[PDB]
């Protein structure tokens, strides 16, 4: 039946109805009205009700006024989408995607549902824009409006990535987050479609906390399940699986980490980076790439979550020192040591503080000495890290060719420190076997 | 063949009405309508090594009578093959990368992809002499040797509906590498062990 | 209501016969750009297309037997059947309900599901057929040169004419007179 | 975006457009026969843009540089 | 072809003029030449390579199977220029000869050795 | 099932003939 297969593909690819029963069914598919009423409704009744809904939506938010001129127009009562050309259809698709990104925040409200019902019953968005409509209803997958949209969706018009929804169309129940997350770990296409929808919204600054929390939660659980799948024990397969995970993730996180204007999606990308650095055993250069981009990316609004994710990233590294620009922007951080004590009450900041002290000591600048002194007297490092940091400081003092005055002032303050850090510093002096009084009287004379 | 040809003949290139043979340090050019010898291009160098024509010569599509040769030094020299005249030279960026390993015309107009032995792939306007993209595409031990662009019109951008895909391979490996050239030129996949 | 379609060349160098189907499909509306398809049926002879006289359903018949009846806009097929022997010409009757296929010896008329209603035994070796739409006559040229008009509604052959000279090469039907232009071999 | 090098031979070259059947399609009017090399290359560029239009990549961040660096995907 | 029963027997057998080797042939492509003492098959022959006959290869290829049966099975008499070639004077169900005798792709059988 | 590849057919693509860069 190759002819029946070719004709089945033609009938599935066809878009306009060609017999009266097909026109009546396609006109009967609605969100609000039952089918027995929605068959016998002209486009003046639908436009009156749904324009009352759009008047309420346009009085709520200001930015619906171009759609007042182009989508919800009295002339747009009459336009048939299947009679315009391909470029008119593509521009109408752009206008519809912009309205759906705009209306996704208020979609629990009956004005916004009336506006989406106008788009569905006039422009047939459930058939021609199934991707954007299904993606903008996906963060509301626990509501009866999503159940009704799932009821009126055509089956073969859904994209391949959203074909987990077929049992929930056969039995009209809302799909659970376990089903969405499990299909996100199995298919990279569904995770890429959700992340592409929310990043395309957040570039147009039409974000809302429901969408941001939705994407952050599903990418966090999807990266969790994806790491638990990618783990193999064989060396070359786990190398290739880490590379495939990074190639599937990298654009999304590389944009959502440095999206400065949207701190919610920035914090959600920090959450995904923290999961990726803790659970997945990655490499040191990948973790320095993540830290350098976070350091380039933070604001004042995400500074303390950025520092938490930075503590996790620096903790799960095998190398001991940080790569420059990380230490430069953490110099630019306002209250470093007090914030690190507030984090170290719950998060073990020791390797970050050790790498910070080493990367400051590797600078020959002398505007880092209050930060070095505070990080040493902080009680954040361990005894061995404090000892090797002070040894590197005295070695830098021996390597310098003023500078030595501030160096000796810092060294005499660190030697005359009070507690266990001062005990370990004087013990480090005793095991490097070099006298205090030489450089003491050399700087005092 | 000319009488004083004592070199192996590395590649052939037919365009216009001219067939062009890059031998090793020498280009012999015939006219194809009559299959007759026309002239001989002699690139020159100051050092002994830098004269060697590794890589090859390629034509750009809308460029009249011009071959683009790569040298053992980092230079890509444009040669007008009608009058046999060196018309421009374009220098390698960051000159630590030493030898032109290959070069291929993009589907964009007057943009050439030069691949150096030190690692970088550059794509450059060859009349503006201005670098469009710079990509650290190879290890210094594994130089990029063959590059080819997808002239389909789609295949990039994490959705598959955007163009700009380039495959590349080194001779020391057996894996090809696909780049999406859109944002900055990221990598999108590596097909591993395509051959032994 | 509707308007007649057209295309007119704009410049002085552009000419109408150099226009590609991809250019037409890009410039035209989508409900009519859907209708530009292609069926790829390779193994069952050269195919023969005939539309119904409203253009709802088309029948296409291969030479080696493959006769199918489809609603080509809605993309569903009403019937498909294989028939074994050769097929000279397939033709819809007054509706898309009945069609008539010229087999190796007889013509056969079939219902909408493809269930064979009957075969016409007086019409042997029919090579060409034409259905008058307003009379209900089905006019068949055999290979021997005999032209039989069978009334489809009542079921009796009206007038067997014997074209005295040669096998006929072609046959068409004037839609205004309902006279038959057959075209000979001399 | 001024062109760095200029050819001196394309001024001198001339090419008949109505003679060749392949070059027939890239004239403007039904009068253009003999075309200099610069205008010939311009029509040839227009025709290349007709066959394959200019893609949108032909018109930094640490993680993006990490992704576009191919020394990171080693085995 | 492994499950076809009917081409698995020897319809005719003849001894050698020596008396040491049978020769055996049935309704099948192969002629067997057995030894009558050592009881082994000395040599097997193939009667025809001719693919216009019907049973000369035990694995027919799927290129010749359309959606209407095999391609060497559709009645193609109607695409003939001559009437005496177009007429089918065949009788329904006549295995042993009829003067009609369609005889398109006849079987391979060794009826006598 | 969805996500399965179809048969391979050579897509007709118009190429720039390079015999006219002369």
């Amino acid at each position: 039946s190759s002819l029946a297969q070719q004709l089945a593909q033609i009938a599935a690819n066809s878009r306009s109805s060609f017999n009266v029963k097909a026109l009546k069914a396609s006109h009967s598919k609605s969100l609000i009205w039952e089918p027995r009423v929605a068959v016998s409704q002209t486009f003046a009744e639908i436009y009156s009700q749904c324009y009352e809904g759009f008047k309420e939506l346009c009085h709520l938010d200001s930015r619906f006024v171009p759609f007042d001129a182009t989508l919800f127009s009295a002339q747009s009562q009459e336009v048939d989408r299947t009679q315009m050309t391909a470029e008119e259809n593509a521009a109408l698709d752009k206008r519809v995607d912009s309205f759906l990104h705009l209306v996704g925040s208020r979609l629990r409200l009956m004005p916004a549902i009336k506006a989406v019902e106008w788009l569905i019953r006039r422009f047939r968005i459930h058939e021609f824009n199934t991707g954007t409509l299904l993606a903008t209803f996906l963060p509301y997958h626990t509501i009866p409006a999503f159940v009704t949209l799932l009821s009126i969706l055509p089956v073969q018009r859904i994209p391949i990535e959203y074909r987990f929804l077929d049992p929930y169309i056969k039995s009209l129940t809302p799909p659970p987050r376990a089903a969405i997350v499990q299909q996100a770990t199995n298919r990279p296409d569904l995770l890429s479609a959700i992340s592409r929808y929310t990043l395309d919204s957040c570039r147009a600054k039409q974000e809302y906390p429901g969408l941001i929390s939705f994407w952050g939660g599903i990418m966090a659980e999807a990266v969790n399940g994806m790491i638990d799948k990618m783990r193999s024990g064989r060396r070359a397969i786990q190398l290739e699986n880490d590379h495939l995970l990074l190639q599937q993730i990298g654009p999304v996180l590389s944009e959502a980490m440095v999206m400065k204007d949207v701190p919610g999606i920035q914090i959600a990308s920090y959450m995904v980076v923290a999961i990726l650095a803790a659970k997945g055993s990655l490499n040191d250069n990948i973790l320095t790439a993540f830290m350098e981009q976070l350091v380039h990316g933070w604001t004042v609004d995400t500074l303390r979550p950025g520092l938490v994710c930075l503590t996790m990233l620096a903790q799960h590294r095998s190398a001991k020192q940080l790569s420059g620009r990380v230490a430069k922007a953490v110099i630019k951080v306002p209250d470093l040591v007090s914030s690190l004590r507030d984090i170290s009450k719950e998060h073990q900041v020791d390797k970050l503080a050790n790498g910070l002290v080493l990367a400051f000591v590797d600078r020959g600048d002398i505007r880092t000495l209050p930060v070095i002194n505070s990080l040493l007297l902080s009680e954040l490092l361990q005894e061995k890290q404090a000892k090797v940091a002070y040894k590197a400081l005295l070695l830098a003092a021996h390597k310098i060719d003023n500078i030595r005055k501030q160096v000796g002032s810092a060294l005499v303050r660190l030697s005359q420190a009070e507690g266990d850090v001062g005990d370990a510093i004087r013990t480090a002096i005793q095991e490097v076997d070099f006298n205090i009084e030489e450089l003491e009287l050399k700087l005092g004379a | 063949l000319p009488s004083d040809l004592d070199q192996p003949i590395k590649q052939i290139l037919i365009f216009g009405g001219w067939i062009v043979a890059c031998a090793l340090t020498r280009i012999e050019v015939w006219k194809a309508a009559t299959l007759e010898h026309y002239t001989t291009i002699f690139p020159a160098a100051s050092k002994k090594g830098d004269n060697e024509l590794t890589g090859g010569a390629i034509n750009m599509p809308t460029f009249l009578n011009k071959i683009f040769v790569g040298r053992k030094d980092g230079w890509v020299e444009i040669w007008n093959v009608s009058t046999g005249k060196l018309i421009y030279t374009l220098l390698p960026p960051s000159p630590d990368c030493g030898a032109v390993t290959c070069l291929q015309p993009t589907p964009a107009l007057s943009l050439l992809a030069i691949a150096y032995s030190g690692g970088p792939l550059v794509i450059q306007n060859v009349l503006t002499d201005k670098t469009v993209l710079l990509l650290e595409a190879g290890t210094d031990d594994a130089p990029v040797t063959s590059i080819s662009f997808r002239t389909d019109g789609l295949g990039a951008g994490q959705d598959g509906r955007k163009d700009g895909v380039m495959a590349t391979a080194t001779s020391v490996s057996g894996d090809v590498t696909f780049w999406d050239l859109n944002k900055g030129g990221r990598i999108m996949g590596v097909l591993r062990s395509a051959h032994n | 209501e509707n308007q007649t379609g057209f295309l007119e060349p704009e410049g002085e160098l552009e000419r109408t016969y150099k226009v590609r189907q991809d250019e037409i499909v890009k410039e035209v509306a989508v409900e009519v750009a859907q209708k530009k398809f292609e069926l790829k049926l390779t193994e069952l002879g050269p195919y023969t297309c005939e539309y119904s006289r409203n253009g709802r359903d088309l029948i296409l018949a291969g030479r080696k037997g493959h006769v199918a009846t489809m609603d080509w806009r809605e993309g569903k097929l009403g019937c498909e059947l294989q028939l074994g022997e050769t097929v000279r010409d397939a033709r819809f009757l007054h509706n898309n309900q009945f069609f008539a296929v010229a087999q190796k010896k007889y013509v056969y008329i079939y219902d909408h599901n493809g269930v064979e209603i009957h075969c016409l035994r007086k019409h042997v070796e029919v090579s060409h057929m034409e259905f008058l739409p307003y009379h209900f006559l089905l006019a068949t040229l055999s290979i021997s040169g005999q032209l039989k008009y069978q009334d489809t509604s009542t079921g009796q052959i009206v007038a067997e004419i014997a074209t005295k000279h040669g096998t006929p090469v072609s046959l068409t039907q004037n839609p205004y007179n309902a006279i038959l232009h057959i075209g000979q071999q001399n | 975006d001024a062109p760095a090098w200029e050819d001196s031979d394309d001024e001198r070259l001339t090419i008949s457009l109505a003679g060749a059947t392949r070059l027939r399609k890239l004239r403007i009017s039904e009068s253009e026969d003999l075309v200099s090399g610069i205008e010939y290359a311009r029509r040839l560029r227009q025709q290349y843009l007709r066959l394959y239009p200019q893609p949108d990549w032909a018109k930094p961040l640490p993680l993006d540089s990490f992704l576009r660096d191919a020394n990171s995907f080693k085995v | 072809a492994a499950n076809v029963a009917g081409t698995k027997n020897f319809n005719t057998i003849r001894y050698s003029m020596d008396g040491t080797c049978l020769l055996a042939g049935g309704n099948s492509k192969y002629i067997c030449l057995y030894s009558t003492t050592t009881m082994v098959l000395l040599k097997k022959f193939t009667v025809s390579v001719n693919l216009s006959l019907s049973g000369t290869q035990e694995f027919l290829n799927s290129k010749l199977m359309t959606e209407a049966g095999p391609v060497g099975l559709l009645d193609d008499q109607g695409e003939a220029s001559d009437l005496e070639d177009r007429i089918d004077r065949s009788l329904p169900g006549s295995k042993r000869g009829d003067p009609g005798a369609r005889k398109k792709f006849p079987e391979v059988r060794v009826s006598g050795v | 099932p969805v996500g399965m590849p179809a048969k391979w057919d050579v897509k007709e693509a118009r190429k720039y003939n390079i015999e006219a860069d002369g």
